[PDB]
C-alpha cells in the first residue's frame, strides 16, 4: 500500500499474514506455519534522471507462543537508478542467480529450494554490491544483465577463532567468501530466456573434514526458459554446481545437476491451479554416498484469488525420495507434505 | 631584501603560452536506459583540452607542447601571457615522447626562451615548472631535479598533486630544460612526480618535426608484449624471458621481411632482449631504412632486415593549408600516403592508400617539409603530381 | 653561476644503496570460483619487496633500512651507487621504529655518511630525503623540518605523492639526521607528509642490534586498546579513561605478576594513564628488567611488578650463519629461544620452546652478539650448550 | 611385439622423452607461439635424452 506520495518521495508499506498449516507424517514440518511479513520500499526523485531507492522486508512468525521471537530479515538494501543507464545497490539482496532461477519459484507454498538463503549468490544474503543494465542503454527493449559482487561472510567474532572472522559472522553452512557472478536476461512479448553465472571463493571453515564437498570455490551454471501470456504460466531452469549445492547438514554437493519445471493456468473466476516438478541429483559425494538425489518432488496445487488483498491456497508436495541411510544422515524430508493457506495482502 | 624567483619569471613568462584546443573523436553510441547495477561489456564527439607551450621560434612562431593536448585538434587556439590571441596550427606531434610543435598563426613582436644544455644536468639541480594545473591560468612550481633516467626523462618533485602534465620546466636562470609530459596515457595528470622529456631530445625531435614533416623513428612494426599476458599463457610459450610477438603488423618490413605471431624475440643485433620494453626502447634509437637483424624464438628462428618509419607521427590537415593522413617513405623519396578515411575529402581527390607525391605541385617534394612548403607559397592552382607505385596521374 | 644541491650530494649518494628483498610468507588458499558480487568472511608465498638504505659503518658493511622492507627476508640483495652488487644478512629489527640493521656480505671499499646530531634540529630547518619511491631508482627530493615531534618522530615536507616511504633525511651538509619511515603499517606509503626516526635514536637502536643481537626493549606483554572498541562495549566498561585489557600475554610478567583482561589501567608508577597509546610509549621508555607499578580498575585493584624483553624484535636464521627464531633473555643471562615453528628444523635439533643458550659451543653466551660472534669464527665442529632450565644438552 | 614381452621383458621402443601436444593448446595461445605448424614442446622429460 502506497501510505506517502509527496514532493517527490513515495514510500509503499506492505505486507501479508498467511495463516497456514502443514499436514504430513515428518512431525518436523507437520503443524502451524502461520507468519507474517512486512516491508517498506522507498523511492526519493533527486533528479529527472536519478532516483534514490530503499527496500526492506522482515518475516515474524506466528506458529510460535509469547516466550519466544523467531523472525528475520530477508532483504535490507539502498540504491541509485539512473534513467537509461542502470542502477547499483548494496546490502542483504537476491543473487543474480535468481534472477533466472525465481522465474520457476512462482508455487503456492513450495518449490525453490534446488538452494537456500545465504547460499553464496544463489538466493538471499549478505554484502550483496549489485550492478543493473535494463533495456541496454534503452535501446534494447526487454534485455537485461547484471553484475555481483558479494563481500566474505565468514567466522563468528568473539568465539575463539583466529582465522577467517568478520564482524557478521555465522556457520560454515551460512559462510562464503569473495565472489562474482553475472546474469543475462531476453524477453520478448510473452517469451523469456535467461542465464547466470556465479564463482564464491569458499571459507577455510568449509573446506574441513566435518564437511563433505570440499574445493576452493563454489561455481554455478544456469540457463532459463519462460513463457507468460494468455492466461498460460510456463517455465524451466537447469542449473550444473559445483560445491555449491547444501546436502542438508553434510556440507555441500562436489556437483548436483538441478532442474525445475512449473506450468500454470489462470481462470477468469480466480482459480489458478499449478503443476511443478524439481529435482535435485548430487554426483562424486564422497564418504562412500556416491550418486544420490538430494531433492525430487512433484508439486500440485491451486490458488484461488478473491482479489488482489485476499487469497487462498492448497499445495500437495508428493516426495519421489525414498528413505535411506542418505537422506536420514543429511536429515533431508522423504514424506509428502500438504499445505492450507489463507492470506491477506496489502 | 628578499630572495625570490619573480624576477627571472618575469624575463621567462613571456614566453609561455595557454592553449586552447577544439576538436572531436570517435566516440560509441551509448546503449539506454542506464543500470548502475549492471557492469557491461560511432559518432563524432566534440572536446576540449587546454594545455601550455613554450615559444621556441619568435620569428616563426614556433611553440612547443604535449601531444597530449593538440591530437586530434580541429581548431588550436594560443593566448600569449600578455593577453593578445592568435590561432595555431598543427606542424608536427611524437605520441611516443608525448611532445608536439605547433606555429601561431600570424605572429607579432613574440619572445622565445632559451633552451639550456640538458647535458649538463644533476640531481641536485634546482629546477622551476610552469603550467596550467587546472584551467584557472599559468601556475608556477619550484623545486629540483630527482633522478636523471640515465630514454632520459627527467624526474622532478616541481610537480602538483592531482593536477595535469603541464609543460616547461626552467632552470633558475630561466632556460628550458626540459617539457613536462604525462606518463598516465590518455589521461594526463600525475604519478605523483614530475617527468619532463630533456631539453636536448626537445629540441631535436622538434627540428624534425619542422624540416621533414615528422620524426625519423622507424618501426620493426611487430606489436605485442610480455610473456605475463593472458596470450603467452593462454598459448603456452617456451622458454620465457623476452618480447611475445602478439601480431606482425601488415604492409611491415617484419610482416614483408618475415616473421610470425608467437616467436618471442631474444636478442636485437646480438644484444639480449628481455622484454617488450626493452626492444620498444631499443628500436627507438634508430632512424628510418636502419638494419637490425634480430633472434626470433619458435624452435630456433633467427632474420635481419631494414625497417620503415613508424606510424604513431603522422600528419592530417595541415600538409595542404586547406584541409581534408600522410608520412614519409624511407629516405628522402616523396610522401607516402596511408590509411585514408570514409568522409574521404581527400580520396575524393584521386589519392588511394599507398599514393607517394614526388612532385611538388610541380617540383620537388623528397617529403612532407618541402610539400607544405609549396602548398604554402602558391595556394593559387594546385596539381599533386602523385605516383601511387604506377599510376602517375596529377590531380587538383 | 646558480646554486645546486647536486654539490653535497654528490659526496652523499655513495653512502645510499639500494635493496632488493626476496622472501616468502604465509597466505591463505584462494577459494574458487571468485564472485566480485560477493563480499566474503596455507601456503608460502613468495614476494618482492625493495626499498633504500645507508651505510653506517664503511669497515663493517652496516646498512640501516627499514623494517618494512627486509622483513620476511630469505634473501637480501644490495646495490652500491656506483653499481656494484651485493648480498646481505640480517643482523638486526626494531618493528616499533620500522628500522632494521643489516650487513653486506664481503664489503670491499665502501663509503659510509656521517650521523650528525638529530637533537640539534629547529623546524625551519633545511631537509633532503634519498630514496626508491616507485622502484624505478634513487630519487632526491627537498624541503624543510616541518615538526619536531617534542616520541620524536621528525616530520618533513620532503615526501612522495603516493609513493613509498623511502630511506635517508640528510641536512644540508650531507649528514644524516633520520631515516624516512612508514606510519601505514604492512602498507608502507605516506599519509600526505614525511616521518622520520631521529638520527640520534637511529644510532641508538643501531648499536644494540649490533652489540646484543636486538633492542632492550621490555614489554608489560599486555594486548588491548581503547575504550571505544567493541568489546569495551559489548562488555561494558565502568569509568571509562585508560587502557583496556583484552588479554593478558602468556608466560609474560602481567600474567606472571597477576592481571586479567578487562581490567582499565589508569597510571604507571603513579602518572594518570588515560589511552593505550600513552600506555605503549610510556612502557618503551623502560629497558628490560626494570620494575613498574601500575594502578588497574575492576573494583580497586593495583600491582607492581618487573618486564622482559618484548618479543616484537626477535631473530631467526641469522644467528647460525648457517639456516633454519629466539630472542634475549633477562640481563646477560644467555639466549633464550622462543616459538619453535613446523618446518621444524631447529627443534629438530633438539630445541625445544624454552632453551637457554649460556655455552658459546664451549664458551660463555650471555647474549645474540656474542653467540652469533662464535657461530662465525668457528663454523667447523658446534656443540650447543643449551639448557632450557634444568637438561643441559650438548646438540650438535 | 608379442615376442618383445617374452625374449626381453618389454618392448623396445625408444622415446624421445619429451611431452607436450598441438599449437592450439591454451598453453600455446598462453603463451603465443611463433609460426604454429609442428610439435609443441609443453615440457621435457626428467633424465631424459631430450
Amino acid at each position: 500500500a502506497e501510505v506517502y506520495n509527496k514532493d517527490g518521495n513515495k514510500l509503499d508499506l506492505y505486507g501479508k499474514v498467511d495463516g497456514l498449516h502443514y499436514f504430513s507424517d515428518n512431525k518436523d514440518v507437520d503443524g502451524d506455519q502461520t507468519y507474517m511479513r512486512l516491508g517498506f520500499k522507498g523511492e526519493t526523485q533527486v533528479t529527472d534522471q536519478l532516483t534514490g531507492y530503499g527496500q526492506w522486508e522482515y518475516q515474524i512468525q506466528g506458529n510460535s507462543a509469547e516466550n519466544e521471537n523467531n523472525s528475520w530479515t530477508r532483504v535490507a538494501f539502498a540504491g541509485l537508478k539512473f534513467q537509461d543507464v542502470g542502477s547499483f545497490d548494496y546490502g542483504r539482496n537476491y543473487g543474480v542467480v535468481y534472477d533466472v532461477t525465481s522465474w520457476t519459484d512462482v508455487l503456492p507454498e513450495f518449490g525453490g529450494d534446488t538452494y537456500g538463503s545465504d547460499n553464496f549468490m544463489q538466493q538471499r544474503g549478505n554484502g550483496f554490491a549489485t550492478y543493473r543494465n535494463t533495456d541496454f542503454f534503452g535501446l534494447v527493449d526487454g534485455l537485461n544483465f547484471a553484475v555481483q559482487y558479494q563481500g566474505k561472510n565468514g567466522n563468528p567474532s568473539g568465539e575463539g577463532f583466529t582465522s577467517g572472522v568478520t564482524n557478521n559472522g555465522r556457520d560454515a553452512l551460512r559462510q562464503n567468501g569473495d565472489g562474482v557472478g553475472g546474469s543475462i536476461t531476453y524477453d520478448y512479448e510473452g517469451f523469456g530466456i535467461g542465464g547466470a553465472i556465479s564463482s564464491s571463493k569458499r571459507t577455510d571453515a568449509q573446506n574441513t573434514a566435518a564437511y563433505i564437498g570440499n574445493g576452493d570455490r563454489a561455481e554455478t551454471y544456469t540457463g532459463g526458459l519462460k513463457y507468460d501470456a494468455n492466461n498460460i504460466y510456463l517455465a524451466a531452469q537447469y542449473t550444473q554446481t559445483y560445491n555449491a549445492t547444501r546436502v542438508g547438514s553434510l556440507g555441500w554437493a562436489n556437483k548436483a545437476q538441478n532442474f525445475e519445471a512449473v506450468a500454470q493456468y489462470q481462470f477468469d473466476f480466480g482459480l489458478r491451479p499449478s503443476l511443478a516438478y524439481l529435482q535435485s541429483k548430487g554426483k562424486n559425494l564422497g564418504r562412500g554416498y556416491d550418486d544420490e538425489d538430494i531433492l525430487k518432488y512433484v508439486d500440485v496445487g491451486a490458488t484461488y484469488y478473491f482479489n488482489k488483498n485476499m487469497s487462498t491456497y492448497v499445495d500437495y508436495k508428493i516426495n519421489l525420495l525414498d528413505d535411506n541411510q542418505f537422506t536420514r544422515d543429511a536429515g533431508i524430508n522423504t514424506d509428502n507434505i500438504v499445505a492450507l493457506g489463507l492470506v491477506y495482502q496489502f | 631584501q628578499m630572495p625570490s624567483l619573480a624576477p627571472m619569471l618575469e624575463k621567462v613568462m613571456p614566453s609561455v603560452v595557454s592553449i586552447n584546443v577544439e576538436g572531436s573523436t570517435t566516440v560509441n553510441t551509448p546503449r539506454m536506459p542506464r543500470n548502475f547495477q549492471q557492469f557491461f561489456g560511432g559518432q563524432q564527439q566534440k572536446f576540449m583540452a587546454l594545455g601550455s607551450g613554450v615559444i621556441i621560434d619568435a620569428d616563426k612562431g614556433y611553440v612547443v607542447t604535449n601531444n597530449h593536448v593538440v591530437d586530434n585538434a580541429t581548431v588550436i587556439k594560443v593566448q600569449l601571457s600578455d593577453g593578445r590571441k592568435f590561432d595555431a596550427k598543427m606542424v608536427g606531434k611524437d605520441p611516443r615522447s608525448d611532445i608536439a610543435l605547433i606555429q601561431i598563426q600570424n605572429p607579432k613582436n613574440l619572445t622565445a626562451i632559451k633552451m639550456a644544455d640538458s647535458d649538463a644536468l644533476r640531481v641536485g639541480d634546482y629546477t622551476v615548472a610552469i603550467g596550467n594545473p587546472f584551467g584557472l591560468g599559468e601556475t608556477v612550481t619550484s623545486g629540483i631535479v630527482s633522478a636523471l633516467g640515465r630514454e632520459n626523462f627527467i624526474q622532478t618533485d616541481a610537480a602538483i598533486n592531482r593536477g595535469n602534465s603541464g609543460g616547461a620546466l626552467v632552470n633558475l636562470n630561466g632556460e628550458l630544460i626540459g617539457i613536462n609530459t604525462a606518463i598516465l596515457a590518455p589521461d594526463g595528470g600525475n604519478i605523483g612526480i614530475g617527468f619532463a622529456i630533456p631539453s636536448n631530445m626537445v629540441k631535436n625531435l622538434t627540428s624534425q618535426m619542422v624540416e621533414y614533416g615528422q620524426v625519423k623513428r622507424g618501426e620493426l612494426g611487430i606489436m605485442g608484449t610480455e610473456l605475463n599476458s593472458e596470450l603467452a599463457k593462454a598459448m603456452k610459450v617456451d622458454a620465457q624471458r623476452g618480447a611475445f610477438v602478439s601480431q606482425v603488423l601488415p604492409n611491415s618490413s617484419a610482416a614483408k621481411a618475415g616473421i610470425k605471431a608467437g616467436d618471442v624475440i631474444t636478442s636485437l643485433n646480438g644484444k639480449p632482449i628481455s622484454s617488450f620494453a626493452a626492444l620498444r626502447a631499443q628500436v627507438g634509437t634508430m632512424p628510418v631504412g636502419s638494419k637490425l637483424t634480430l633472434g626470433l624464438l619458435r624452435d630456433g628462428k633467427q632474420v635481419n632486415v631494414n625497417l620503415e618509419l613508424q606510424q604513431s607521427s603522422q600528419n592530417q590537415v595541415d600538409s595542404s593549408s586547406i584541409f581534408n593522413e600522410m608520412s614519409n617513405k624511407g629516405k628522402d623519396q616523396g610522401v607516402v600516403v596511408n590509411n585514408v578515411k570514409t568522409g574521404t575529402p581527400a580520396a575524393q581527390i584521386g589519392l588511394k592508400k599507398g599514393d607517394v607525391i614526388i612532385g611538388a605541385n610541380q617540383q620537388a617534394v623528397k617529403n612532407i617539409a618541402e610539400l607544405r612548403k609549396v602548398l604554402d607559397s602558391k595556394p593559387s592552382v594546385l596539381a599533386l603530381n602523385i605516383q601511387r607505385g604506377d599510376s602517375t596521374i596529377y590531380l587538383l
